[PDB]
RNA sequence: AACCGGAUUAGAUACCCGGGUAGUCCACGCCCUAAACGAUGCGCGCUAGGUCUCUGGGUCUCCUGGGGGCCGAAGCUAACGCGU
RNA sequence: CGGUAAUACGGAGGGCGCGAGCGUUACCCGGAUUCACUGGGCGUAAAGGGCGUGUAGGCGGCCUGGGGCGUCCCAUGUGAAAGACCACGGCUCAACCGUGGGGGAGCGUGGGAUACGCUCAGGCUAGACGGUGGGAGAGGGUGGUGGAAUUCCCGGAGUAGCGGUGAAA
């Protein structure tokens, strides 16, 4: 079932912002504004699947990371929807790079579920009872889907490559393949497996992300309802 | 006008390949044509052929690049990593077949132009014969 | 410019003030220099784009020439930068 | 390096390097791609001529044919000896020496090739120039004319100052 979904509203999207190496991933200039050749959006949407098959069933990691407005919320949706990491509201320097670093973050961040529920619940010089237990806030609030990252993952899944380009740059850097909802700001050339788009219509972005967690899903038995996310859509 | 034709033509090619276009015309001569079969024989072009383009005779050269490399940086390999006109209008050069000269053990080419006519290196050692040393390729 | 004065100042052949000749303006003939600077010789072909603007043409949200600017692909550079 | 702790001076011990030599000075090539043919450069490092016009000179688009000057190939002649190089040899070795071998650009002669460059003879229109139509412009030269302002002269009116500076004079 897609075909005509895409075509909802979800084909064409920036205008003259553009990348001239999206020149072949497009149909025309109408009314002023770039429409993406959809024919090839599933050319390539296949064979991104497809990646996402042999990698799914193999058991391996996909890195969600989304973080415009119009995805934020929907990627902590398909991404747990999943058991797989996601990056929501900013993506640390070296998430992927300095990882074991930035882990020891999450080495400490769990220190403090065991101290949420202990004999320091309700006590120690009280006003580091807010600050500690504030301090988890900064924690739960970036590493929300990043906790769970406990390797290296075997693919990022990016909406915005051009928004997320220093955690592409980190991918590559270490071989990562790069897996992309990507229109025309972005460069082709450094996302690896394509998926031309766009980067911004809140429909769009679930549209494709749900179904390709559903792969991820198939891919281990046991898929459900159109799943739990339609947005405060209007 | 244009004072080298055939040093234009190896750097059209030279300044498509960098950007990786798939195919660049270049104003059609015959010995143009002849230098583009060896570089098309010896592997480094997929293949040229005639068009008129706004009614005039060009070729089409066809680029050939490697496969897209693995980390940061993912642009291919080129086939053709050098490619460097010799025997300039200024400073024409010629050899004799004693001095031909081998480009890079063997694993590059010099396109040499003969009274047996246009020519590889081993081409023109093996039918012995010297001239006007073209250009280099690898 | 010079020079003649008034100030200021340790002095002040200067900076400030008041005067003032050559000169600056014109004709003709000389002089031929300069940070005569984009500190970038002339011509031609080729190599992403976005944007501002002067001037043509066209089917006139845009396209297509020729100029003037900035940002910037590839590439270049010791760097700063340069980048149709 | 040396100004009271000097591995840098002078000395001694020790050590390093060579050895019937070891140092010094002079000169040549090197490194120096530091005159760059191989093999460099000129925005700010040294380096674009203040700008043009166009003399000689350098360089020259696409197609065909003739000539074969450049260029290339074959043969041949020349390239003395010594030297250099490889072998074998003669002085006990070597230095020295002897015998033999091997190349080689360059130039001459005869023959041959014609892709490129040259030349001659035709072609072509993409470079250049021209035709017709239209455009913007402090591009240049000559005459002429306009308003604002300053200075001076004349008149009216009017009175004790104006001016100038940081302050003054």
């Amino acid at each position: 079932v897609k075909e005509l979904l895409e075509a909802g509203v979800h084909f064409g999207h920036e205008r003259k912002r553009w990348n001239p190496k999206f020149a072949r991933y497009i149909y025309a200039e109408r009314n002023g504004i770039h429409i993406i050749d959809l024919q090839k959006t599933m050319e390539e949407l296949e064979r991104t699947f497809r990646f996402i098959e042999d990698l799914a069933m193999r058991g391996g990691t996909i890195l969600f990371v989304g973080t415009k407005k119009q995805a934020q919320d929907i990627v902590r949706m398909e991404a747990e929807r999943a058991g797989m990491p996601y990056v929501n509201q900013r993506w640390l320097g070296g998430m992927l790079t300095n990882f074991k670093t930035i882990s020891q973050r999450v080495h400490r961040l769990e220190e403090l579920e065991a101290l949420f529920a202990s004999p320091e619940i309700e006590e120690r010089p009280k006003k580091e009872q807010v600050r500690l237990k504030h301090e988890l806030e900064r924690l739960q609030k970036y590493l929300s889907g990043f906790r769970l990252l406990k390797r290296l993952p075997d693919a990022i899944f990016v909406v915005d490559p051009t928004k997320e380009a220093i955690a592409v740059r980190e991918a590559r850097k270490l071989f990562i393949p790069v897996i992309a909802l990507a229109d025309t700001d972005s460069d082709p050339d450094l996302v690896d497996y394509i998926i031309p788009g766009n980067d911004d219509a809140i429909r769009s972005i679930q549209l494709i992300l749900s179904r390709a967690v559903d792969l991820i899903i198939q891919a281990r038995g046991g898929v459900v309802e159109p799943s739990p996310s339609y947005a405060l859509v209007q | 006008m244009l004072t080298d034709p055939i040093a234009d033509m190896l750097t059209r090619i030279r300044n498509a390949t960098r950007v990786y276009k798939e195919s660049t015309d270049v104003p059609a001569s015959r010995f143009k044509e002849e230098i583009l079969r060896i570089l098309a024989r010896e592997g480094f072009i997929k293949g040229y052929e005639r068009v008129d383009v706004d009614g005039k005779p060009y070729l089409r050269v066809y680029l050939k690049y490697g496969p897209r490399r693995q980390g940061p940086d993912p642009r291919p390999e080129q086939v053709i990593h050098h490619i460097r006109r010799i025997s300039k209008p200024g400073r024409r050069v010629y050899v004799g077949v004693k001095e031909i000269p081998r480009v890079r053990r063997g694993l590059g080419i010099a396109i040499l132009s003969t009274s047996k006519g246009v020519l590889t290196d081993r081409e023109a050692r093996k039918l012995g014969v010297g001239g006007e040393l073209i250009c280099e390729v690898w």
